[PDB]
């Protein structure tokens, strides 16, 4: 997996990766690794695949309720602050690292949390296996007050890094941009470099191929 | 292990259990019934831990008598292997699992139909017309596999059991002193005392 | 693995499964477990693939220099225990193999001797060897008549292979047939389990569980 | 069987359309002190191949000797030792591997990651990795350790196969290769700012440059980030 | 360490060492041995340049090698204990591998074989 | 990590390196170990970042309840905060805590908390994997009572030494200073520091 | 504690055609989740028209590559220049693999060519010298995603005649060299899209009464 | 050891034309011991299919779980569940065991009654989905199963042609597994009708 | 373990020896002798590691015949067991030492007397009346410490180790399979083929 | 233990505490660490005492048959058979030796063995437990050429300072002067250098 977050002038876009992996094996060529918190906090993960999502939706329903609760606006913080503590009372059990960002009332954020529960601050973030691949980039390019497309670009080639130069990435690119003022918009597959080549023969069977033993009819009706 | 077997035939399910209990380097007894009642048509045989056998069986034994009483009707045998198989799927998640493997024979007196049901220790149940549990399971079914028929009478079905403990008394490596047998029809449970050369 | 051979009145029947693994994969279904010491010498293989094969081949190798050195054809005894005597030499490190060498001199008649890696060599009539023994065992004690025809006790030992490729997960493929006369070894062919299980199942009515 | 105690971080290194380029830190890490600082990592060869080794430096000591024979022992009888005989990249490389695996082999390694980097005497462009297992293997671009999860994401994306090698320019790569170096000397900590380069050019030869330093680099934003969360001053 | 060559050939093509070790046979004390229809017979004869030994002890002619073959010899005494003691663990050595008694032939192959040995190794007569 | 607290004339300043590492890697090389409790009252950081920071934010917690019902803490009580979480969960806590705070009546004080969870009071304080290599440096250029120059300057050297031999250290030199007059940031970049 | 073994991934594949062979292979080779090289081969020209390849642990196999050949070598200086068959080969392989029992290759080996008849011929050997002529072989990484597809598309497995109620199997007519260039292509861009060690480029051997032939095609670098 | 490898077995979903398939064999063995070649591994509540490999005591309990939950859901909501909810429902169910999971590799598999769209997801023993379009694998011969649907596997295929290409798809995948087979069954689904046929295969 | 057992009587010393040969799961062959006979007057029995068991028998027994030849005399029992005991004395501190137990059991013609011998693998020797390798020691110890009498005729030594097969056959967890009994007098060795029933 | 080896303007001096301790006791607080391999030679051992002396032993024993036959010979030869014990041998030694001559040609030479059996020449160089506490002490105070009493000040002061601070160093500083003039030994009390 490769993760990027990227701060620009007026707000913050994070990437990922589209492949999921069971040891050497490719589960899902193209999964969405990009969860939403709320309507303007979005978050990214890797580790273990569960425990992402599920830490994600729990703490994004909490945030609904607290949101509701308030009447405001949720805050990347409190995301910040709810994942850590919950992370951190399991001990790194709950194998969830994630890149969280997103725009609210008080300005635009960009966050990573750590199984275990600590938490960073800064411009630009990666995590995940192609964690490496993705900074090289990050650090070769990235720049202060960058614009809009400028962050699309730099995260976009981030995550392109971790797909070509990471075995454990690939597939899609998906983008999620978060702009101080206007709505979140989320870009599943950006960018898809990966298209399988038409295959060489078609194996469509022909009928009568498979030696059935006995045949019968399903009710579904109660 | 201990010798565990059962046979689905025509109209009764037979259960074979080996006789012996042993201890390290002794054989304290050679006339020991594996076996527990759980109701006039069902009959449940059981092998593993040296304590948690019996516990087991006797535990289930009493849930069914108390089932039996409140309601004034036997519970028929696929109802009675289901309660088991959940009662050992809550224990092997429990603190200290029950170890016990359970062959359960019983006969519905409302489809009029005997019923062979193999459950293992970690809940797993499947319905057979012939099943083993342990070592024995190697030799016998492949015998069975061989010289085994739906339609079989009760007295064919003893024949092929003599064949199996025959086949597991040249080849298995332990002195299992014989086996008890039981047969469950129509007419309930009753034991065939002449077993030692039939 | 499963591998069987049996003396009786017309001889000694042999009979293999032919697949191989590695953990859970089904590396072969098409592998030889019978090699043809010479033309009165078969040898079974169950264990690891590599150890049988090698080891047998080079006993192959040592009976060709027996015959050359005293121009007679070694003994079932004698080349069973040179195989023996070589995994000896190796105890304790690793080797894995359960072997039967079977043969028929003038001088023993039929011979079975089991040899594994562990250095147990043992002469009998009726030996079973590999993950799958115990399963042709219950096929093969409870229909063994020293009494059976060349057509029967044949049947016999291929109908007990199928029950071991059945019923254990490491057996499989196919089975081969040998039978064993003072004149040599006769290949009684490969008989694929795919079609195998299906036609004994129809003709003989057993394997009555299984639903076709 | 050992573990290695004095180390060598990365060694990074590519070919373009005239020759190779390899580079490596002047560190001498010992856990994670960085204790020595004067440390050549770039084994020279005559003058058409550079080897540069990370791992153990009591090994790579070791290497050096070696190496210092190889030439010694190949001008014994050797007329041609500066001409037609002289060591070649391929040489130098097929020897080293060869003592490496037969190291591994021996339960024994030599726990290092070299390259070696030259030119043929055809003209061939040389750059070959072995390692302590004895494994082996070429790419338009190498690095090892660190270098090998950063430096070959950015050094690919100026190669990524071999059809761009003559689209190359030395500038091009050598910029490449210094930007590499920068970004380890970021992310990886047994890293050292003051590191060696050299070009092996089939034209101009070869050039070892000593001393250089990472330079450019972006440290300001450092103080806009207050805190690890919450905190705002 | 010792290994000069002593069985060498010689310019007529002969190895003199075996040659001479022939005479001490001829200097040996007769033997003979003639097979029957249903066995085989082996006499020696006894010096008598000294006499006063006690036979009961003194060791005799013709030797065991199992149970099944004998080996009688003329020549030196010494000498042929090596010989009869090989033969002899030999013959053990074949019923512990190949689970069967020698045969004549073999026995008498591997003596050969011994004797053939110490006609072309160094350091030996 | 390489952290420290100073008390002088003026009050107290603590100063740290910038560099979080997970094996050899630098997961960050901007990272702000000066944490604030209270608004005069701020510590360094070393050990699990997982539990420093749940340590820092539950005592930061504390001593915003304790303000609500009695005022400003002495430095005094936040150390004896972080002390009593330390002790009390010292089986499950990797935490190296120097606390530094300014007081009107206390002036600086410096507070270091090791691993066990002991409390030690002192004139400074350095920890972390970078420390053990300016233990000589500092003992033998620290005085008390110099001035924030010569303060800034003692700690600017110490860690600049700290960051040069130990490869967990790095990045830039971040300070805080605590007197009567407030609360500043200062920082130092690799370029400066490098080269003293 | 050192390990004298590594995993370099890859997968090759073997088809024998009735006067041919092949044996494929990718040209990626990978170290944990990096890729050392996009092109590093891996099946090679022996001589006596014999193309082999041992995956697995590259040094291994390498090192097994090298001493084969250096074997074909000094059968000729030893047989009169004599030309090695792929049977004696293959049980020359054997006790090259046999030879380290106790300290193996750790490399899954498959050699192609023609036999003494000229039909087309696979073998492929056990870690430790067993082996076993085929029809097929996938090997490496991929096998067990390959091997499933091979039974089924060069042995014709639980394929029967459509109508005769899976009663008649489906005869054995064999591939060409065409169709088995188009099973090999499938095998290897069907392996590259679920297994993250395989990818970067394809090349195969073939081996005809005329030498031995070489074709290259790219595969998806993710 | 190895909870998921203990019983064997494996299960296949495939999406085609306004049509889904799932399929599986019938083998439960314990270890190499084979000792039951009926026991199906596909479960059905209302028109949604559920498939379920790994330690059979939990793909039995599993079932039993869902019918349970399934029945209530029906009482309540007063309409049969649909494949979208079941599967976020055997998500949340597996994940509420985090520390202590059932080890087992779900397969879900049904047409959206509403929307007549064809829908097919998998997951990982704590609740991990998995949602393809074209097909999911599970079971101890997972690895061949990807490698044949990866290969025969095409879009829109109609339910008498995606019948071959599943069956095919697990048949060989099956017979290079020596913990699978044994039989097999499979489920070809379209809006109004299900039919179910029984695969003829090795039995070794 | 096997079943290894050996009583010295008047004049005659009996070894019986389990007939079974098993390999985990299956019981490989039930007529096994594990017996070498060392000389026309000494018989050794022995039982232990699967290879190793019959490698050093045969290994003593052609040592013990290449003495025989080369003297043309036949080495008392006590010679015999001597030379025995030092093999494995040598072998326990060897590089894989042989795991066999043994007991040796021969009529000393010139002191006319039997005698009998038992030493384990470390190559601990003890003369005694009678002795037992394994777990048989157990049972059989007490029942001749009990049973026992020095001028017992060899048929009621016979019926001796009948006692014992018997309580070995009621109490050992194992099925041994019966045993071979072989007795060693002045006149050599003879096998009690009648003991399946005596 | 606490050694170093400082090279300056008129050859070499060479320092060592005197502590030698088995787990928290002092076996020996007199100990002399400085050994002399030839005539204008020496070295500084820490690690396995058992081992070091055999080395050293082993080495002097080469620089004397090699005087033998060829003459003096130069520091780098002594490092260099250091080394191929060190090196050749590192899998069963545990030492960390630092080689200290004065030749008339070089002056004075520094080269270091560390665990590993790595050779590296130097200005000057540090080791053994108590080094890690001078690092930046050192690197601060240490200048190329200094004179006598500059250099038996510099070395006085860093071990003090590693006394100070690692329990396992103590006792008197004990040094060795290398220069033309010949070979001087001096030794420093707890009661001067304790209150520097």
């Amino acid at each position: 997996t490769t993760i990027v977050g990227v701060k620009f002038n007026n707000g913050v876009v994070i990437a990922a990766d589209t492949r999921s992996t069971q040891g050497p094996i490719v589960a899902d060529k193209n999964c969405a690794k990009l969860h939403r918190i709320s309507p303007k906090i979005w978050c990214a993960g890797a580790g273990t695949a569960a425990d992402t999502e599920a830490v994600t939706q729990l703490i994004g329903s909490n945030i609904e309720l607290h949101s509701l609760y308030t009447s405001r606006e949720p805050r990347v913080v409190s995301a910040l602050q709810m994942l850590k503590q919950h992370l951190f009372k399991y001990q790194g059990h709950i194998g969830a690292y994630l890149i969280v960002a997103g725009v609210d009332p008080t300005g635009s954020h960009l966050f990573s949390i750590h199984a275990h529960g600590s938490t960073d601050v800064g411009y630009y973030l990666s995590l995940g296996s192609g964690s490496l691949a993705a900074m090289a980039v990050l650090e070769s390019h990235w720049k202060q007050d960058l614009t809009k497309e400028e962050a699309i670009k730099l995260a976009s080639d981030a995550i392109q890094a971790g797909i070509w130069n990471d075995l454990g990435s690939g597939s899609n690119v998906d983008v999620c941009v978060m702009e101080i003022g206007k709505d979140a918009e989320y870009l599943r597959n950006y960018l898809t470099p990966n298209v399988r080549e038409e295959k060489q023969k078609s194996y469509k069977f022909p009928r009568g191929t498979t030696a059935v033993l006995k045949e019968s009819i399903v009710n579904i009706c109660d | 292990m201990d010798i565990i077997l059962g046979i689905r035939v025509q109209d009764s399910v037979i259960l074979a259990s080996s006789k012996a209990v042993t201890r390290g380097i002794s054989v304290l007894k050679d006339s020991d019934d594996k076996t527990r009642q759980l109701s006039p048509h069902t009959l449940m045989s059981f092998a593993g831990e040296a304590g948690d056998t019996v516990q087991f069986a006797e535990y289930i034994q009493a849930n069914i008598q108390l089932y039996s009483i409140r309601e004034d009707y036997e519970l028929s045998p696929q109802a009675v292997s289901s309660f088991v198989r959940q009662e050992l799927a809550k224990s092997i998640r429990s603190r200290r699992p029950y170890q016990v493997n359970v062959l359960i024979g019983g006969y519905d007196k409302k489809k009029n139909k005997p019923e062979l049901y193999q459950i293992d220790y970690l809940g797993t149940k499947v319905e057979l017309p012939y099943g083993a549990h342990g070592y024995s399971g190697f030799y016998t079914f492949s015998l069975l596999d061989h010289h085994y028929r739906p339609d079989m009478t009760t007295e064919e079905g003893l024949d092929l059991l003599k064949l199996c403990v025959q086949e597991l008394e040249k080849r298995m490596p332990m002195d299992f002193k014989g086996v008890i047998v039981k047969i469950v029809d129509k007419d309930g449970i009753r034991q065939v005392d002449d077993f030692q050369a039939q | 693995t499963t591998t069987l051979a049996f003396r009786f009145q017309g001889g000694i029947i042999v009979a293999v499964d032919s697949r191989a693994t590695a953990g859970n994969w089904v590396a072969s279904q098409t592998v030889k477990k019978v090699i043809e010491i010479n033309p009165f010498l078969l040898g079974t293989m169950a264990g690891g693939a590599a150890d049988c094969q090698f080891w047998e081949t080079w006993l192959g190798s040592q009976c060709r220099l027996h015959e050359l050195r005293e121009k007679e054809r070694i003994s079932v005894a004698a080349a069973s225990k040179i195989l023996s005597n070589l995994v000896y030499q190796y105890k304790g490190a690793g080797l894995s193999m359960g072997t039967m060498i079977c043969g028929y001199t003038r001088k023993e008649g039929p011979t079975i001797y089991y040899v594994d890696s562990d250095g147990t060599r043992l002469k009998g009539d009726i030996f079973c060897v590999g993950s799958g023994q115990t399963f042709a065992y219950g096929v093969l004690d409870s229909n063994y008549k020293w009494d059976l025809s060349v057509e029967d006790a044949l049947y016999l030992g291929k109908r007990s292979i199928l029950a071991a490729a059945h019923r254990d997960a490491y057996s499989g493929g196919s089975v081969n047939l040998y039978h064993v006369t003072e004149d040599g070894w006769i290949y009684h062919g490969n008989h694929d389990v795919g079609e195998l299980f299906w036609k004994v199942k129809e003709e003989e009515g057993s394997f009555n569980n299984v639903i076709g | 069987t050992q573990q290695p105690i004095v180390t060598g971080t990365s060694v990074i290194s590519m070919k373009y359309d005239n020759g190779v380029i390899i580079a490596a830190d002047n560190l001498g890490s010992y856990g994670s002190l960085l204790r020595f600082n004067g440390v050549e990592r770039l084994i020279p060869v005559g003058d058409n191949t550079v080897v540069g080794i990370s791992g153990d430096i009591s090994d790579m000591q070791h290497i050096e000797r070696l190496l210092k024979d190889l030439v010694t022992e190949n001008a014994y009888d050797n007329p041609l030792a500066d001409a037609e005989e002289a060591l070649e990249p391929s040489y130098i490389f097929e020897y080293l591997a060869t003592v490496m695996y037969q190291r591994r082999s021996k339960m024994n390694p030599l726990w290092n990651a070299i390259i070696v980097a030259g030119v043929q005497s055809n003209g061939d462009q040389f750059l070959r990795y072995v390692n302590l297992l004895g494994v082996t293997y070429s790419s338009p671009t190498l690095a090892t350790g660190f270098g090998a999860h950063m430096a070959n994401p950015l050094l690919r994306k100026v190669v990524d196969r071999e059809s761009d090698i003559p689209k190359t320019t030395v500038q091009v790569a050598e910029e490449a290769i210094v930007n590499a170096m920068r970004v380890l000397y970021y992310r990886d900590a047994r890293s050292s700012r003051n590191f060696s380069l050299a070009i092996i050019d089939k034209n101009t030869g070869l050039t070892f440059k000593k001393n250089l330093q990472v330079e450019n680099m972006k440290w300001d934003f450092a103080k806009d980030i207050k805190g690890y969360g919450t905190q705002k001053i | 360490g010792y290994d000069r060559a002593l069985s060498i050939f010689s310019p007529d093509g002969h190895i003199f060492q075996v040659e001479y070790a022939l005479e001490a046979v001829k200097r040996g004390t007769c033997a003979v041995g003639v097979k029957g229809k249903n066995c085989v017979v082996l006499g020696c004869e006894r010096r008598s340049t000294l006499k006063l030994q006690d036979t009961r002890i003194t060791p005799s002619k013709v030797s065991k090698i199992d149970s099944h073959v004998v080996l009688s010899f003329s020549g030196l005494n010494a000498d042929s204990r090596i010989l009869i003691e090989k033969a002899r663990v030999e013959a053990q050595s074949h019923r512990l591998t190949l689970e069967d008694p020698v045969t004549v032939e073999y026995l008498t192959r591997y003596v050969a074989g011994v004797q053939q040995r110490y006609t072309q190794s160094g350091g030996v007569r | 990590t390489s952290i420290m607290a100073v008390t002088f004339k003026d009050g107290v300043i603590l100063g740290a390196d910038s560099r979080t590492t997970t094996g050899a890697y630098i997961a960050n090389r901007v990272t702000d170990k000066l944490t604030r409790v209270h608004d005069k009252i701020w510590c360094c950081r070393s050990g699990s970042a997982a539990d420093t920071q749940a340590i820092a934010d539950i005592v930061q917690y504390h001593l915003e309840l304790y303000t609500s019902q009695y005022g400003t803490p002495s430095t005094e009580t936040a150390a004896s905060v972080f002390k009593e979480l330390c002790y009390e969960n010292k089986d499950n806590l990797t935490a190296g805590i120097i606390v530094a705070g300014y007081d009107d009546k206390n002036k600086g004080e410096v507070y270091t908390i090791p691993l066990g969870g002991s409390v030690h009071k002192l004139p400074y304080a350095i920890a972390g994997s970078g420390s053990t290599f300016i233990y000589g440096y500092c003992d033998k250029n620290f005085r008390e009572n110099m001035s924030k120059e010569e303060t800034v300057d003692f700690i600017k050297h110490s860690l600049s030494q700290a960051i040069k031999w130990d490869g967990s250290s790095g990045g830039v030199i971040r300070m805080v200073v605590l007197t009567a007059a407030g609360v500043e940031r200062l920082i130092f970049y690799p370029d400066e520091y490098e080269q003293l | 504690q050192f390990n004298p073994y590594g995993d370099n991934g890859g997968t090759i594949l073997g088809i024998a055609g009735e006067d041919f062979a092949v044996l494929a292979g990718d040209t990626r080779n990978i170290t944990d989740y990096s890729i050392n090289s996009r092109y590093e081969p891996k099946v090679f020209d022996c001589g006596d028209n014999i193309v082999m390849s041992a995956n697995g642990f590259a040094a291994d196999g390498d090192a097994l590559v090298k001493r084969f050949k250096n074997s074909v070598k000094w059968y000729h200086f030893d047989h009169n220049d004599k030309k090695l068959s792929i049977n004696s080969a293959a049980r020359n392989i054997q006790h090259l693999l046999y030879g380290k029992r106790f300290f193996p290759y750790y490399v899954h080996t498959i050699i192609a060519g023609l036999d003494e008849d000229g039909k087309g011929a696979v073998y492929s050997f056990d870690p430790v010298g067993s082996y076993e002529r085929e029809q097929c072989r996938a090997g490496g990484a991929a096998a067990s995603l390959i091997m499933p597809f091979l039974d089924n598309q060069v042995n014709f497995k639980n394929q029967y005649e459509p109508g005769t109620n899976g009663k008649v199997k489906k005869p054995l007519k064999y591939l060409s060299v065409e169709e088995v260039i188009k099973l090999v292509r499938d095998s290897f861009t069907s392996a590259t899209e679920r297994h993250i060690q395989v990818g970067d480029g394809l090349e195969i051997l073939i081996v005809t009464k005329d030498g031995v032939r070489k074709e290259f095609y790219e595969l998806k670098r993710d | 050891s190895d909870p998921s490898s203990i019983n064997g077995g494996i299960v296949v979903a495939m999406t085609g034309k306004d049509c889904v398939a799932i399929a599986c064999d019938l083998r439960l063995g314990s270890q190499s011991l084979g000792v039951s070649n009926k026991f199906e591994k596909i479960f059905h509540y209302g028109h949604v299919f559920l498939g379920i490999t790994g330690l059979a005591t939990d793909v039995t309990t599993l079932n039993e779980m869902f019918r349970y939950k399934t029945n209530l859901y029906k009482l309540k909501e007063e309409r049969a569940i649909e494949p979208e909810t079941f599967t976020q429902l055997v998500s949340s169910s597996l994940y509420e065991r985090r520390f202590g999971p059932y080890f087992v590799g779900p397969v879900v598999a049904g047409i959206n009654s509403k929307s007549g769209k064809p829908f097919i997801a998998g997951f990982d023993l704590i609740g991990c989905i998995d949602e393809a379009k074209d097909f999911i694998v599970s079971g101890t011969a997972s690895d061949q199963l990807f490698g044949m649907c990866e290969s025969l596997y095409e879009p829109n295929l109609e339910p008498e042609d995606l019948f071959e290409t599943i069956s095919q798809a697990l048949l060989n995948a099956a017979d290079r597994d020596a913990l699978s087979g044994w039989g097999a069954v499979v489920y070809i689904i379209k809006k109004d009708e299900v039919v179910k046929r029984y695969l003829k295969m090795r039995q070794d």
